RNA sequence: AAACUUUCAACAACGGAUCUCUUGGUUCUCGCAUCGAUGAAGAACGCAGCGAAAUGCGAUACGUAAUGUGAAUUGCAGAAUUCCGUGAAUCAUCGAAUCUUUGAACGCACAUUGCGCCCCUUGGUAUUCCAGGGGGCAUGCCUGUUUGAGCGUCAUUU
RNA sequence: CUAUCUAGCGAAACCACAGCCAAGGGAACGGGCUUGGCAGAAUCAGCGGGGAAAGAAGACCCUGUUGAGCUUGACUCUAGU
RNA sequence: GCUUGUGACGGCCCGUGAAAAUCCACAGGAAGGAAUAGUUUUCAUGCCAGGUCGUACUGAUAACCGCAGCAGGUCUCCAAG
RNA sequence: CGUGGAGGUCAGUGACGAAGCCUAGACCGUAAGGUCGGGUCGAACGGCCUCUAGUGCAGAUCUUGGUGGUAGUAGCAAAUAUUCAAAUGAGAACUUUGAAGACUGAAGUGGGGAAAGGUUCCACGUCAACAGCAGUUGGACGUGGGUUAGUCGAUCCUAAGAGAUGGGGAAGCUCCGUUUCAAAGGCCUGAUUUUAUGCAGGCCACCAUCGAAAGGGAAUCCGGUUAAGAUUCCGGAACCUGGAUAUGGAUUCUUCACGGUAACGUAACUGAAUGUGGAGACGUCGGCGCGAGCCCUGGGAGGAGUUAUCUUUUCUUCUUAAC
RNA sequence: GUCGAAUUUGGGUAUAGGGGCGAAAGACUAAUCGAACCAUCUAGUAGCUGGUUCCUGCCGAAGUUUCCCUCAGGAUAGCAG
RNA sequence: AUAUUGGCGAGAGACCGAUAGCGAACAAGUACAGUGAUGGAAAGAUGAAAAGAACUUUGAAAAGAGAGUGAAAAAGUACGUGAAAUUGUUGAAAGGGAAGGGCAUUUGAUCAGA
């Protein structure tokens, strides 16, 4: 055993999905997320994982709203309306 | 090089007792005035088994002196005593088995 | 070509609320014939014209609350400025210029002077 | 399972949807880089891992 | 469904996910002003949600259905 | 002698080198200072006449409003050509909005699209039950408000 | 039932170049070198002499101022007490 | 007779073989209670509502895991002569 | 000598063909190399003087990619087994139908499920790839259809355990602890109805929450129906919970029922706080009793098979849910 | 071999790397165990093995001395340009 | 005045030129692997313009052969050029247990110079 008969009892989730971040890094018993640490507080993160890091990085998403933030630094958060 | 058996036991994981079927501490009522001045007297109501435990356990069941109620109380039962017998506990109590003095 | 905003502002609540219900009305008409015709574009034109409808009943309500709630202080906070968090909560102009007595007087006696070498 | 969490059938949703060829229509488009869908999953080729 | 329409006095919805039956017979009732017996739901493979409609017997889904465009 | 083997050439294969390309990278320099409980970064699911993605967006869903430009978009279909016009556009700009489910994530939970409580309102006789709509209910801390606790304690009636 | 032959299908190990010997000498056991024996296309099924056949930078042994597991009044420390 | 449910028993233990939600009953006697009338939704009949998510199929010598349509592995119910 | 790039120069070469590549064609150099012709090709490139370097490959069990001989070779041999005909089709050992021969032999090669998968289910179209032969077939490809619940589950309960709060520890990420050294409370209602609430009569607490699709647990069955769903749809027939309610019944002039010696009976037959009790709720094995379903079997009422002979015969239908 | 109890087994749960767990084999801890896996420190160090890419011309060795925790290394003198 | 491998906006280079340069010039932190932490590719070029081959014919069909487009199909989306390994055909030659090499000449083929 302990190959090929052993790997035919494999059926139960350590992991299942994580509703931070949806990696299936939720760790069923420990109830915390292998990934990005949910439900810490904090986003898990280790300067040992440059490349972890940058793949779950600000930019990797959308930016909802990081996006215009800048235009509207720009125009100097004005307040009004363009006014014809 | 390896923690041996004896160091694992204090870490309480796999060491643990197996307390899932007893019937719950064991234990002499609290001690009250009734007990510190005079006596109460409880019924023995059921002497029944205490798993991991080789003496027999003897639920008695006193009043309570305060408010309208029973208090159930786990003793170990000692021999001879019986299921109906009267037990009676504080320091005005008789020199009779099963009496707590 | 569906409806302006310009020509919706010109019309009172209830009259805007109305052809928000009869422009929802020819969208699930509109729904109900697509399952038959096919590729009918006509559908997003009402799409647009359901949001900009929504979009100035949003406008006139706000601009209602707004009149409201005009110069007296604590306004809702989605009426408030959005700055940056930061930008909020910094100090305003009245503070950060507010000067202690001393310093005020020192300042107004000995200001930075002007000045040229001439030589 | 046959009794799985909505969570799950969500997911199964979004793949059985995402399940299709490439609209031909592109590879029609003015420059129109995409030759096929590169990202065409299978249940017999590889699971999705929930 | 169209099946369903014809022989069980029965209309099939898509309606919204977040709708339950109460939304979906006040809604069906107040839009298409007919009575309904029962609503029964589920959430298709596609990930939408289908509500079979019974109506009382006192409407034909048919008629109800030409009426509103379908046939 | 053929076949076969080997060598060379031509043409054809195999393969993708070379060459020439280059909306990419890399490094240097210059300037600027702007994320988030007014809900960020990130995630999930959705949204187009015909899209799986990338990109965009949020049930107002490849977007609404506003401003500018001034006739497109384009793969097809459709629409329009009044287009001498408050007006095309997958345009630019962007100050008004929307912004599902989440997430520091805030009623409590969450391997559940699970379970409450409060207010306003609508329907079912309906303050109590059930349902729909709208608005709410986290924690620490600060200032203040109100209601309180303690023979901690003052005065006063006594 | 294979092996075998056929239709279809169709890998791998391995491969400096290759493949007949005897002796000689040679890194002291040659497929090649020297001297002889010889030597004729293209091949099929078997076979286990040889290819000091394949498999793996010998695990034995030694060396390294290379470790590690383990032990002990080794040297130097340390939790605890 | 087989399978299965169940009953009354009997053997065994230095083993005596869950918990909670929940439902009922009893003790008690607070309170509310009748005469051109009071009392009772634990009796009968009658009226209304019951949301949300799952629900297809395989479950294995081809739908799971084992790189695969792999002689391996993977819990269980029914069970004819 | 050669390579990438740089300053200068030849007002260098070039779509009338740059570079690259191929060429048992020619020339120069001892050589590194250089030059020319021919073919191919399509957009750049070179000589000289200098500058500069990520500048020259046969190896590194080198790296990446590509390709051989092996070699049409090893082999495609476990699970008893296939055959005839027709249809379809370009094409049939393999598809479909029929016939026949076999097997699993109920601890199944049958009928369902749990985990897991996720559309594989079903239909239509359909064969380039995949099904280590084939293929008209398919768990493939393309397009669609499909999963209907008050009663089945989840949801709720707690189990081992997990885990906030109050606190304590830790520089801190966080750790401990789960009722603890905490002012941890909603629900009854006198009275209030300046408002059934605050003031105000009075009753109960040694504590979040998560944790079971096999434990606990309110309640649904039968018949029929689809290409594919069924305890979910349809038809009929029930039941539970929450709520609202009005009759009838019952009860009362001895106000809160009567009967039976009793065990107890009933259509009902007031009952707050508080307390107590029960159910939930429990091991395993052995024989014995009873039930259900199945098996076996008699008569009869049908249908079928065998019938040279024999066989009042062989097979089969004769059922009854929850409530 | 064993097959009715130190039995077999599903699911839930606990124990995590000098740690666990072990009816004890240094066994097992996801094909990994005399210290798992993942990333980083890290291009770790190597007196040791392998490789180290154009031509021609001229000159052209040493394996010896002394010292070294030195003996597969170096310094030093010698030989060479 | 100082720092700034992050963010935003710019200007550059004796830098790299698709096995290089960031892992990623492209739907790249993508596909995919792992229970998980993590690991993590490959992949640019028809042509000025699709003008992306009407039509005929053979084939069940894929396709072929023509025709046609185009400057070119020796550019046919298996697309610029199109090397080598390796391969087919054709032609030439040689071949008693390898082949290849050096010097020299014969023979065949081929060729420059004058
Ligand atoms: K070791
Ligand atoms: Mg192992
Ligand atoms: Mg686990
Ligand atoms: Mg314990
Ligand atoms: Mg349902
Ligand atoms: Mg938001
Ligand atoms: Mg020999
Ligand atoms: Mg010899
Ligand atoms: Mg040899
Ligand atoms: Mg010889
Ligand atoms: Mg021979
Ligand atoms: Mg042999
Ligand atoms: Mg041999
Ligand atoms: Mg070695
Ligand atoms: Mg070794
Ligand atoms: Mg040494
Ligand atoms: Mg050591
Ligand atoms: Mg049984
Ligand atoms: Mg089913
Ligand atoms: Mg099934
Ligand atoms: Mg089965
Ligand atoms: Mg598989
Ligand atoms: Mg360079
Ligand atoms: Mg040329
Ligand atoms: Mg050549
Ligand atoms: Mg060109
Ligand atoms: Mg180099
Ligand atoms: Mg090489
Ligand atoms: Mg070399
Ligand atoms: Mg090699
Ligand atoms: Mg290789
Ligand atoms: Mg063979
Ligand atoms: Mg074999
Ligand atoms: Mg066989
Ligand atoms: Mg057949
Ligand atoms: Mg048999
Ligand atoms: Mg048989
Ligand atoms: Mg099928
Ligand atoms: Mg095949
Ligand atoms: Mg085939
Ligand atoms: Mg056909
Ligand atoms: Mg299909
Ligand atoms: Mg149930
Ligand atoms: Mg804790
Ligand atoms: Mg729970
Ligand atoms: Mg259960
Ligand atoms: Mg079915
Ligand atoms: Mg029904
Ligand atoms: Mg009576
Ligand atoms: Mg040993
Ligand atoms: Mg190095
Ligand atoms: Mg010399
Ligand atoms: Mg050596
Ligand atoms: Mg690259
Ligand atoms: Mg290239
Ligand atoms: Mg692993
Ligand atoms: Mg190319
Ligand atoms: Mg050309
Ligand atoms: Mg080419
Ligand atoms: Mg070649
Ligand atoms: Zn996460």
């Amino acid at each position: 055993g302990k190959g090929t008969p052993s790997f035919g009892k494999r059926h139960n989730k350590s992991h299942t999905l994580c509703n931070r971040c949806g990696r299936r890094s939720f760790h069923v018993q420990k109830k915390t997320c292998s990934s990005c640490g949910y439900p810490a507080a904090k986003t898990r993160s280790y300067n040992w994982g440059a490349k972890a890091k940058r793949r779950h990085t600000t930019g990797t998403g959308r930016m909802r709203y990081l996006k215009h933030v800048s235009r509207r630094f720009k125009n100097g958060f004005q307040t009004g309306s363009a006014s014809k | 090089g390896r923690v041996i058996r004896n160091q694992r036991k204090g870490a309480g994981s796999i060491f643990t007792s197996h307390t899932r079927l007893r019937q719950g501490a064991a234990k002499l009522r609290t001690l009250d005035y009734a007990e510190r001045h005079g006596y109460i007297r409880g019924i023995v109501k059921q002497i029944v088994h205490d798993s991991g435990r080789g003496a027999p356990l003897a639920k008695v069941v006193f009043r309570d002196p305060y408010k309208y109620r029973l208090r159930e109380e786990i003793f170990i039962a000692n021999e001879g005593v019986h299921t109906g017998q009267f037990i009676y506990a504080g320091k005005k109590a008789s020199l009779n088995v099963g009496n707590v003095l | 070509a569906g409806v302006k905003a310009y020509e919706l502002r010109t019309k009172s609540k209830e009259q805007l609320a109305s052809q928000l219900v009869d422009l929802k009305k020819e969208l699930a008409e509109l729904k109900v014939q697509k399952l038959s015709r096919p590729s009918l574009p006509k559908i997003k034109t009402v799409r647009k014209s359901i949001a900009c409808v929504l979009t100035v009943i949003n406008e006139q309500q706000r601009e209602a609350v707004r009149q409201l709630y005009k110069g007296k202080k604590y306004q809702p906070k989605d009426l408030r400025a959005k700055k940056t968090r930061a930008l909020r909560r910094a100090l305003t102009k009245f503070e950060a210029s507010q000067v202690t007595e001393k310093q005020r007087k020192k300042q107004i006696a000995f200001p930075q002077r002007k000045y040229a070498i001439k030589a | 399972a046959a009794q799985k969490s909505f969570r799950i059938k969500q997911k199964m949703a979004k793949a059985k949807k995402q399940n299709r060829p490439l609209p031909q229509w592109i590879r029609l488009r003015t420059n129109n880089t995409i030759r096929y869908n590169a990202k065409r999953r299978n249940w017999r080729r590889t699971k999705m891992n929930i | 469904a169209m099946k369903k329409v014809e022989d069980g006095n029965i209309l099939v919805f898509q309606v919204s996910m977040k709708a339950n039956k109460y939304q979906i017979k006040k809604a069906v009732k107040e839009l298409y002003e007919v009575d309904v017996l029962k609503v029964n739901t589920l959430v298709r493979p596609n990930g939408t949600k289908k509500a079979y409609v019974r109506l009382t017997a006192d409407y034909d889904a048919l008629d109800i259905a030409n009426r509103i465009g379908y046939i």
